[PDB]
């Protein structure tokens, strides 16, 4: 699937990135719009961004029942007051729109104004939603207390002086403990002083038939030529991956993840004591062709032995020398040397008997067999066969190290015959 | 409803007619057969369904 | 149907005008008066069943066909199979033999 | 109570005794029917356990054949020694005088 | 003992009182140090868990902690202070027995096949059984004694858990809760909620005409009164509020304040608000009526027992929880002795360290572990039972008892709904196994290849599920709800938000869940009847290992298998190289599995590991499982849990009350690979005979059977019974002794 | 799969042999406990207790 | 109405009418790019951080297949809640401290989503 | 033989449906003697057994018939004189199941225990067409009663006895000659035996509390016998009819 | 009895108890400590006190419950728990040992060393 | 009973008059039939039919 059509250029455009807020109204259809309405009053903060909005609606339609009208007027204010009115008129009016905040991090939502051919993106400053808030019926409410307060008062015909003396009192200072303090401060009551707390501010409304509309629509674009590679947005997929998901923070536990994490000699040591038989061909793919074969070469010779050859971990690296036989509970230093015979043996000769050995390192059963279960199988009518085939052409191609293990294995077999007596 | 039945009956069906030709072909002297002729204990249907 | 205002989003109810019934809102003066008629149906679930059963080619709705059965040895049969027995470790057995309609019923 | 798997299970054993090897009885799988039928007609035995069985006590060869075999037999610990339990006059109750 | 008790020191890092002020006490570290015995004066001493045994004493290792506070506003620091005793189980980090050879097990008479998982109290060795509950935070549809189709909210937070319930008894929904003394209309609480218009709110709940056919007679009950701004629902509500008779008035009103407050935290505790913004709850309870309104009409009833819905809790969870509620206990009693003794006693200075009462945590763990009675009152919990004495009949009965799970219901009633064998249990808990009597259903055994998750952080779960276009539900109104496209993804419960095109969604987070970035414990479902994508991720969940299948072949090969064997790589290098991976029951709901690979088709994402692998520990004992009746399998598992044999090496040493060995025990015939991965051929509990299936003597009528005399004389069936006889010499309170 | 069905239908057999059981027993004591003061009386007419 | 898709949705856009159109789309909280120099952390890279010019191109391919190449990785573009109710785009521009002028950009009809394909980036490495 | 009871299932008595509480259930229904139990059961005998048409007839005539099972349609018409419900009846539906309802009987079955709907109020126009105009009763309630109306109009009796529930035609396959029975799920014996076309000297029923109120204690004692054997015999355990006989 | 035990006594006895508690002592050390605590509260000169004397009463008597037991604790440490001086603790252990005359083993030696060793 | 392990009671009477009535009313001859429907109950079982 080639893209052959439609390569529309992405723009970017900071003039009104923190002037551009979307509102949206869950109730009214997007069929139906507010451009007939005559927008009155936007009373909006900038900071804790709660927009309140007063529309005009007409009277004299055929829609409206001015008699309800008249009825809610002389509830929610006064008879003639005035003073402090919702309503200039006898008549409701004005409707409030309220706003309530959509999410914090509106970052990640951006304006997309499409042209022919190319797409602005702008970034928003915040998102809120419009509904229509039910102020007049709570004043309403709270005038219909005042009027029964006042019938109370007056409930006779004329008061005499009340001796209603403010008893002086005032409020102790008490040490308020922790919890209430906390609680004080997670109130409905103290949020929304602090809310209130921030003056208002009124701004003059634009339709979208006002000139001033199509006056700021330009503003959305940003003057730049047509292609102009940034020098940002260049990173990785890798660097990507990583950015957008950021990390946290038997002897073989550790995975091949925790494995490629560490040098090649304990990489090679540990996998030479979770397999104890291992070759080079197969050792230079797990390591990796990243890793030279001299340095590999270098530190299997420190760990690791050439029979026949193949590479066998030493008897030491399996048994260290503080711990004991499992089976046994005989010392780490019978166990090497015992495993060092065999390892003889199977340089002399390809086949070993589980009996000559048992009698030579004159050790028990569990012991040799778990000895000749690492680098040899069961081959009925002769004993025991190498696990692995004859290993020629690292021989050929490294006569060097064939010759350095021969020449330690001198030694070996020199301390093993002086030790068993053979 | 009816397909569920109708599953379930061609479903005893084959079961009844293995059943059937499984008794047909046991030769006498058999000891779960004798044991389903004389009635002691089991039936010809859980020799069917063994 | 369930109308809404759009001056407030509220149910709005039907009420008579000055001139003619229409629909209005309980919190705002707003109101639209109806000019033509106005349906709503439901179209409810109608009984179109009949209930007709026990017929003879639906009760043989049976794997049993062509045994003998202890009481007249015919081939004609209806058996039930029934396991629901833990103190009895075998099975139960409950054969209907009815050709001429005799209704055998037992264990 | 259809417990063929006891056959199956005295089959494999009698095979395994006979040759020196440990048959699986592993759900869904394990040795077949087949294999230690072969392996009794081939020790000399007869591929369906049943055997030419005399009897004891009379002497005489008995009409059926028998289903000799050897099975893993485990002994529980409800044994009659400890729930045996007679009642003699005995104590009884401080609050109701019964024993 | 590593992680969970640190956050719960955490927690209750700092306690000060409210007289005296400037005054602190605060927890700085806290350790749990190795087991060891107070047998010596003053002195601690490594001790054996044998010799916990033999010594009728408990196997415990003492708390030690490092804290500051003040004597007279002079900083005093501590470094190593006893607070009490934790039991330490057998095997874990602390115990002595772990990383040991068998001759170093020999050397502390402690058998190596010996599955431990017990504590050891007073002598006696207690398991606690894997407890089995409800899911919490989920709603739950169901039939209603009645017969009306209810919904429940079971929200449970750390704290609080509240279950919130719904009735249609007259045609309209109300919500019933503790703290409500009459249910309430739904649509007065949305009034309440802050969403005061009614189109915005039928929005939400639907825009089918059946469901605002249901949805209308509570609207018409609304508007039946004045209620129309959230003040006078809240008002409503606030007269509805029972007395909750606490001293001291109300924040502002007492009578809107409280009902705000009960809307804010009391009810759906799970359901969090930032500040005051119910928005969220609004569209969670919109949810919740939409599904009523759908579950009242076709008879979709969710099912209990569906394991899809329950938790395993273990051990842990349970010890942490006692452990908070002591540390609690224990900190207010610090406070109330603090606030006696500092204001009054003299011109000294008091200091706490003369009141650390180590007994208090230690006796309650103690009790708690011994009795088996669990008593939280923090949060009401009043459980019975849970520790269970390990039967030392076989090593067998052993095994199978230390992979119990109980039930919530705890015989309560002869329901035999959930006493029933359900599909859910597949692959995760033994069918056959279950104790013969009235405990059929309620007590089962976990399989043989099974996990238990653990809980998880689910802040990459979130990242990564608001990269993936999940757009934020403050965002949109309800309506988007009622489109048929659009399916809603959840995290525990809690809504997350909407989506569309979820085939993509799942398929990318499974991607990302197997390339390793995202923990392969993390459950992923999709229900398409309802169009909700839940992202489990708490722990007490039930995995099972799959191999991965695409395009009709595995991901695991013949030489990735040699490759195993020879030791190259483990089962860890299979879970990374996205070759097997965890499937919960939620998840392989949605998956397809094939059993083997003659059975894999086209639509296969998943291949079967093993089948034998369905049966747990004393099920896999049969030879030949699938050739026999179900029941047989159950009695034999029965039976087996009470089969006498040899228990462990150390049996001699051992002193139990009561001991079954068999004289000339011998290893099965026919043999399980099940019997071999737990090592019961090295501890066989029985024989091999000879036997004849014929019938003799007329001695073997009914389950009889006829034994050998020479057989028996030769030593066939030969056993010992040891018993303990116990006595003791106690020095009472008077300076005199027994002798 | 069968032998999971097999393994339903056996602790579904179970559950309900261990209801009745329990049901059986109360219902039984109850008709006893009813029933117990009829006895044959030798004018060939059955008798209550008054 | 059935249900579009964004290639069609861009086509009739652009290739069957020449008329502009208000739209509205989500992008992923963190951008493959750094924050030049605005003082950090591997923080989220928002569209402020950014500046003016050409950030990415908008790729159509055959079969509906539509893509996003933001820089060396391509997110891919779907249809996001098909809303219905009015969604206006607005400027609130405060021009003074005590006056704002509030201009009405127009209304928003569709709703784009933007995410990072993971599928690729795995494939990748 | 609570003992050697199944509790089984699929015994249907030959139906394929009408779940009949069988067994232990039974037996503690039967002797507890409520006055109230699960599924009743009513068997009536007809006159003319071997004609179908006869057999519906009786059907509709003793089955409780809703107004919105026969309405295929019932809208809130609102006209600018006055609004109003309008119910549309389907004739075909009448006259297929043999109903014996008209315009006339729907009218009268209104006004029955209905927030006092006056006769003024129900109005018909054409053959199935009803209209119901609403009027405030001045008790908490307006002219927007409509709702309620609406709600509470389809689950109204024309047709049948109100107690009963179910009725269901069973045949029997005698080969002699093949009659029909009632199975009625209700609990008013009395209205069955009342209604024309049933041959009331032989209906029975399973309800042991109404049997007795309406045909006496023998008949009771009779019903109580047969009920007890017969579900004893269903279950394949065979009681002695002495030892029902001195229970009855 | 049981009833007429006083709020200082009630406060004496829970003293022994957490004091006996904190040390990590064995439930019988507690019954024989506050048995010896109700044995010396008879006196009539020594209900009649302060609370110095009563906690150091409880000091004195958690040490010979520990003497008698063979479980070794120096006067310092039991000090170190107690809000008073050792001066009148020490006066106030002589005066009841002049006045009860109890058994008062002698310290040994081995045991103090395997207790004090430890602590390094 | 089925021989797989069951317990059984077993009581003597201490009286003349109680050992004469358990032998006469309790007979094992005497009750071979049970009361419920006349069938008998004491007869032949398995490994006796076969
Ligand atoms: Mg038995
Ligand atoms: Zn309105
Ligand atoms: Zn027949």
């Amino acid at each position: 699937d080639d893209p052959v059509v439609q390569e529309i250029d992405v723009y970017l455009a900071k003039s009104l990135a923190e002037k551009l807020y979307l509102f949206q109204y869950p109730v009214r259809p997007a069929s139906m719009t507010y451009d007939d309405i005559p927008h009155l009053s936007a009373k909006i903060k900038p900071k804790q961004q709660k927009v309140e909005l007063e529309m005009a609606i007409d009277t004299l339609n055929p829609n409206y029942c001015r008699s309800k009208g008249e009825q809610i007027a002389l509830n929610v204010d006064g008879a003639c007051a005035d003073e402090t009115s919702t309503y200039s008129s006898k008549l409701m009016d004005k409707q409030t729109f309220c706003s309530s905040q959509t999410t914090s991090n509106t970052s990640r939502y951006a304006a997309a104004l499409y042209r022919q051919g190319e797409l602005h993106l702008t970034p928003l400053h915040g998102i809120l939603q419009l509904r229509p808030s039910f102020s007049y019926l709570d004043k309403a409410d709270a005038k219909h207390r005042e009027r029964e307060a006042a019938n109370e008062a007056g409930d006779s015909s004329q008061d005499e002086a009340e001796d209603d003396v403010k008893q002086i009192t005032v409020r102790f200072s008490r040490p308020e403990s922790e919890q209430a303090r906390q609680r004080r401060v997670q109130s409905y009551e103290f949020l929304q002083k602090k809310h209130a707390e921030e003056p208002w501010v009124h701004l003059h409304y634009y339709g979208l038939r006002d000139s001033r509309s199509e006056h700021e629509r330009q503003y959305l674009l940003c003057p730049g030529s047509s292609g102009v590679e940034n020098t940002e947005l260049v990173k990785s997929p890798s660097e990507y991956l990583m950015m957008l998901m950021p990390p946290s923070q038997p002897s073989n536990v550790l995975s091949m993840a925790q494995l490629r994490t560490l040098p090649l000699a304990d990489q090679i040591k540990i996998l030479m004591k979770n397999v104890k038989v291992m070759p080079f061909a197969n050792l230079m793919s797990l390591l990796g062709p990243s890793i030279d074969s001299v340095a590999v070469l270098r530190g299997i010779q420190k760990v690791a032995m050439l029979v026949q050859g193949n590479w066998v971990v030493k008897s030491d690296i399996l048994y260290p020398k503080d711990s004991s036989s499992p089976h046994s509970g005989v010392p780490a230093e019978v166990l090497c040397r015992g495993r060092d015979f065999v390892m003889w043996k199977f340089t002399q000769s390809r086949w070993v008997v589980r009996k000559e050995v048992a009698t030579v390192t004159k050790l028990c059963a569990e012991d040799v067999k778990d000895f000749l279960e690492h680098m040899a199988v069961v081959r009925i009518n002769k004993g025991w066969e190498f696990i692995l085939p004859y290993d020629g052409e690292f021989i050929k191609k490294h006569p060097d190290v064939v010759q350095r293990q021969h020449m330690l294995w001198t030694g070996i077999q020199a301390k093993l015959e002086k030790v068993y007596n053979l | 409803e009816t397909l569920e039945a109708l599953i379930l009956k061609e479903l005893s069906v084959i079961r009844d007619h293995a059943g059937s030709a499984c008794l047909r072909e046991l030769d006498k002297s058999n000891s779960p057969l004798t044991m389903a002729l004389c009635g002691s204990k089991g039936s010809f249907i859980n020799i069917s369904q063994m | 149907m369930l109308l809404f205002c759009p001056g407030c989003g509220n149910g709005l109810i039907v009420e008579e005008g000055q001139r003619c019934h229409r629909f209005a809102c309980n919190t705002c003066p707003y109101v639209h008066n109806i000019t033509r008629k106005v349906t709503n149906r439901k179209y409810p679930k109608l009984k179109e069943v009949d209930d007709v059963l026990g017929g003879a080619a639906a009760w043989e709705n049976v794997d049993s066909t062509a045994e003998s059965c202890p009481k007249c040895e015919h081939p004609r049969a209806y058996f039930m199979q029934l396991q629901t027995r833990s103190a009895d470790e075998p099975m139960t057995t409950f054969y209907k033999c009815c050709n001429a309609q005799c209704g055998h019923r037992w264990r | 109570r259809m417990t063929v798997g006891k056959l199956i299970e005295l089959l494999a054993g009698k095979a395994g005794v006979l040759d020196g090897r440990f048959h699986y009885g592993t759900a869904f799988g394990g040795s077949k029917v087949k294999d230690v039928c072969e392996d009794l007609v081939r020790h000399g035995y007869n591929y369906l356990g049943k055997d030419y069985v005399t009897s004891g006590i009379t002497g005489e060869p008995l009409e059926a054949y028998i289903y000799f075999g050897p099975v893993y037999y485990q002994k529980l610990k409800h044994m009659v020694l400890d729930k045996m339990h007679a009642r003699a006059r005995g104590p009884r109750a401080v609050l109701t005088r019964q024993p | 003992i590593n992680v969970e008790i640190k956050k719960i020191m955490k927690a209750n890092e700092k306690v000060t009182s409210d007289a005296d002020p400037m005054w602190y006490l605060k927890y700085l570290n806290i350790y749990v140090g190795l087991p060891d015995v107070e047998e010596s004066f003053n002195v601690t001493r490594p001790v054996s868990p044998h010799e916990c045994r033999l010594r009728d004493m408990t196997y415990s290792a003492p708390i030690t902690v490092d804290i500051e506070y003040t004597r007279g506003s002079q900083r005093i620091i501590r470094n190593a202070l006893p607070i009490g005793r934790m039991p330490i189980m057998l095997r874990s980090s602390n115990c002595v027995l772990t990383g040991k050879t068998p001759a170093e097990f020999a050397k502390l008479n402690e058998c190596p096949l010996d599955p431990g998982g017990y504590f050891i109290v007073k002598g006696v060795e207690k398991v606690i059984l894997i407890q089995e509950q409800l899911s919490k935070n989920r709603i739950i549809v169901e039939a209603d004694r009645k017969g009306a189709v209810g919904a429940s909210v079971t929200s449970s937070t750390h704290e609080k858990k509240s279950r919130t319930n719904m009735a249609v008894k007259q045609g309209r929904f109300y919500l019933r809760h503790n703290t409500l003394s009459e249910d309430i209309p739904i649509v007065i609480i949305f009034k309440a909620m802050g969403v005061e218009s009614d189109q915005e709110i039928v929005q939400m709940i639907g825009t089918e005409e059946h469901v605002m056919a249901a949805f209308g007679p509570s609207l018409e009950e609304c508007q039946k009164a004045q209620i129309f701004t959230q003040m006078q629902a809240l008002k409503y509500i606030g007269n509805k509020v029972r007395r909750q008779r606490m001293w001291g008035g109300g924040p502002k009103k007492t009578k809107i304040e409280e009902a705000r407050e009960l809307l804010a935290s009391t009810i759906l505790t799970h359901v969090p608000v930032k500040e005051f913004n119910f928005r969220a709850k609004c569209i969670y309870t919109a949810v919740m009526v939409r599904r009523v309104i759908l579950a009242q009409g076709d008879n979709k009833v969710d099912d209990r027992d569906y394991y899809g819905n329950k938790r395993l809790e273990l051990a842990g969870q349970l010890l942490s929880l006692l452990f908070e509620d002591l540390f609690k206990k224990f900190n207010s009693e610090m406070k109330k002795i603090a606030d006696q003794v500092i204001p009054k006693q003299r011109a000294a200075q008091f200091d706490v360290v003369k009141h650390m009462r180590q007994d208090q945590i230690t006796n309650g763990m103690v009790n708690a572990i011994s009795t088996g009675n669990w008593s939280l009152k923090r949060f009401k919990m009043d459980r019975q039972g849970v520790t269970q004495v390990l039967s030392r009949l076989s090593y067998i009965s052993a095994l199978g008892m230390m992979t119990r799970i109980s039930s919530q219901f705890e015989k309560t009633r002869k329901v035999s709904g959930p006493r029933s064998l359900q599909p859910s249990q597949w692959g995760m808990l033994c069918p056959s196994d279950t104790p013969e009597g009235e405990a059929c259903g309620l007590v089962k055994n976990l399989a043989l290849m099974t996990h238990i998750t653990t809980d998880m952080e689910d802040g990459p779960i979130v990242k990564l599920a608001s990269n993936l276009g999940v757009e934020d539900v403050n965002l949109l109104c309800g309506e988007e709800l009622s489109y048929p496209n659009v399916f809603l993804v959840f995290l525990n419960g809690n809504i997350l938000g909407v989506i569309r095109d979820h085939k993509k969604l799942v398929n990318t987070f499974r991607l990302m869940r197997r390339a390793g970035y995202i923990n392969e414990f993390v459950s992923i479902s999709t229900n398409l009847t309802d169009r909700c994508v839940y992202i489990s991720s708490d722990g007490g969940r039930l995995c099972r290992p799959y191999i991965i299948v695409k395009k009709q072949k595995p991901a695991v090969t013949n030489k990735h298998m040699e490759e195993l064997a020879q030791g190259y790589r483990n089962f860890e290098d299979f879970l990374h190289e996205s070759l097997v991976e965890y499937l919960d029951v939620n998840e392989e709901n949605d998956c397809n599995i094939a059993l083997y690979e003659h059975t894999i088709n086209k639509d296969t994402t998943h291949l079967e590991i093993e089948p034998f692998t369905l049966l747990g520990v004393c099920a896999g004992l049969i030879p030949y499982p699938h050739h026999n009746q179900s029941p047989r399998n159950t009695y034999q598992c029965a039976m087996g849990k009470q089969a006498m044999g040899t228990i462990g090496y150390n049996q001699r040493n051992r002193i139990d009350t009561l001991m079954y060995l068999l004289a000339y025990p011998q290893k099965p015939m026919v043999k399980t690979k099940t019997i071999e991965l737990i090592e019961f051929e090295k501890l066989p509990a029985g024989q091999n005979a000879t036997v004849a299936v014929m019938s003799y003597s007329g001695y073997d009528i009914e389950d009889a059977l006829v034994l050998n005399k020479a057989s028996l004389d030769r030593g066939f069936g030969r056993c010992l019974v040891y018993k303990n006889a116990k006595c003791t010499l106690k020095r009472y309170t008077n300076q005199t002794f027994d002798k | 799969t069968e032998f999971f069905f097999h393994t339903m239908a056996g602790r579904e057999g179970l559950v309900d042999t261990a209801v009745k059981t329990a049901e059986t027993g109360y219902m039984q004591r109850r008709l006893v406990k009813s029933l117990e003061d009829l006895c044959s009386q030798y004018d060939l007419t059955v008798r209550s207790s008054t | 109405l059935p249900k579009d898709v964004s290639v069609a949705e861009l086509l009739r856009e652009l290739s069957l009418t020449k008329e502009e159109e208000l739209l509205f789309l989500q992008l992923p909280d963190t951008l493959p790019g750094q924050p030049p120099t605005q003082d950090i952390a591997e923080n989220a890279c928002t569209l402020a951080d950014l500046t003016e010019g050409q950030v990415g191109k908008l790729l159509i391919r055959k079969s509906g297949r539509v893509q996003l190449l933001l820089g060396k990785v391509t997110l891919d573009v779907t249809m996001g809640t098909a809303c219905s109710f009015l969604q206006e785009l607005v400027s609130v521009g405060l021009g003074d401290s005590r006056t704002g002028e509030m201009t009405v950009l127009g209304h928003v009809k569709h709703k784009l989503v933007c995410s990072p394909d993971f599928e690729s980036l795995l494939d990748h490495k | 033989p609570g003992t050697q009871m199944t509790l089984k299932t699929f015994h249907f008595a030959g139906v394929a449906s009408m779940n009949i509480t069988l067994g232990v259930p039974r037996i503690k229904e039967i002797i507890n003697a409520s006055k109230a139990i699960s599924t009743p059961i009513i068997t009536a005998q007809l006159d003319k057994d071997d004609d179908a048409d006869y057999a519906r007839l009786v059907k509709g005539r003793i089955e409780k018939t809703l107004l919105g099972e026969i309405s295929e349609y019932i809208e809130e018409v609102f006209l600018p004189d006055d609004c109003f419900i309008l119910v549309k009846l389907s004739l075909e539906r009448i006259r297929l199941l043999r109903l014996e309802v008209n315009a006339e009987t729907v009218r009268y079955s209104i006004c029955t225990s209905k927030l006092r709907v006056k006769p003024g109020d129900v109005a018909v126009h054409g053959e199935a067409v009803v209209c119901v105009t609403p009027r405030e009763n001045s008790k908490s309630s307006m002219y927007y009663v409509l709702q309620f109306l609406k709600e509470d109009l389809p689950k109204v009796v024309v047709q049948g006895i109100p107690e009963v529930s179910r009725a269901v035609i069973h045949i029997d396959e005698q080969s002699g000659k093949e009659k029909y029975k009632l199975l009625v799920e209700g609990d008013n014996l009395r209205a069955v035996m009342a209604t024309h076309g049933v041959k009331g000297t032989r209906t029975t029923s399973n309800n042991t509390y109404e049997v007795e109120k309406t045909l006496g204690i023998e008949a009771a004692r009779t019903t109580i016998i047969n009920e007890i054997q017969y579900t004893m015999v269903n279950h394949g355990m065979s009681i002695d009819r002495r030892h029902v006989m001195l229970l009855s | 009895e049981n009833e007429q035990v006083s709020r200082s006594q009630q406060r004496g006895l829970r003293r022994v108890r957490d004091l006996c508690r904190v040390l990590q002592l064995p439930p019988t050390f507690e019954d024989t400590a506050v048995a010896y605590y109700q044995q010396a509260y008879r006196h009539s000169g020594i209900r009649a006190a302060r609370l110095q004397k009563k906690e150091v009463l409880v000091g004195c008597c958690v040490l010979i419950t520990c003497r008698q037991h063979n479980w070794p604790l120096t006067m310092g440490a039991i000090c170190t728990l107690l809000y008073a001086d050792l001066d009148v603790f020490s006066s106030t252990y002589m005066q009841i040992v002049k006045l009860l005359g109890l058994d008062v083993p002698s310290l040994c030696l081995a045991e103090l060393v395997k207790t004090y060793c430890s602590s390094f | 009973a089925d021989f797989d392990g069951d317990e059984m009671n077993l009581h003597l009477p201490q009286t003349e008059e109680a050992k004469a009535e358990a032998l006469v009313l309790m007979g094992t001859k005497a009750n071979l039939v049970t009361p419920r429907n006349g069938e008998p109950l004491i007869a032949a079982i398995q490994d006796f039919l076969t």
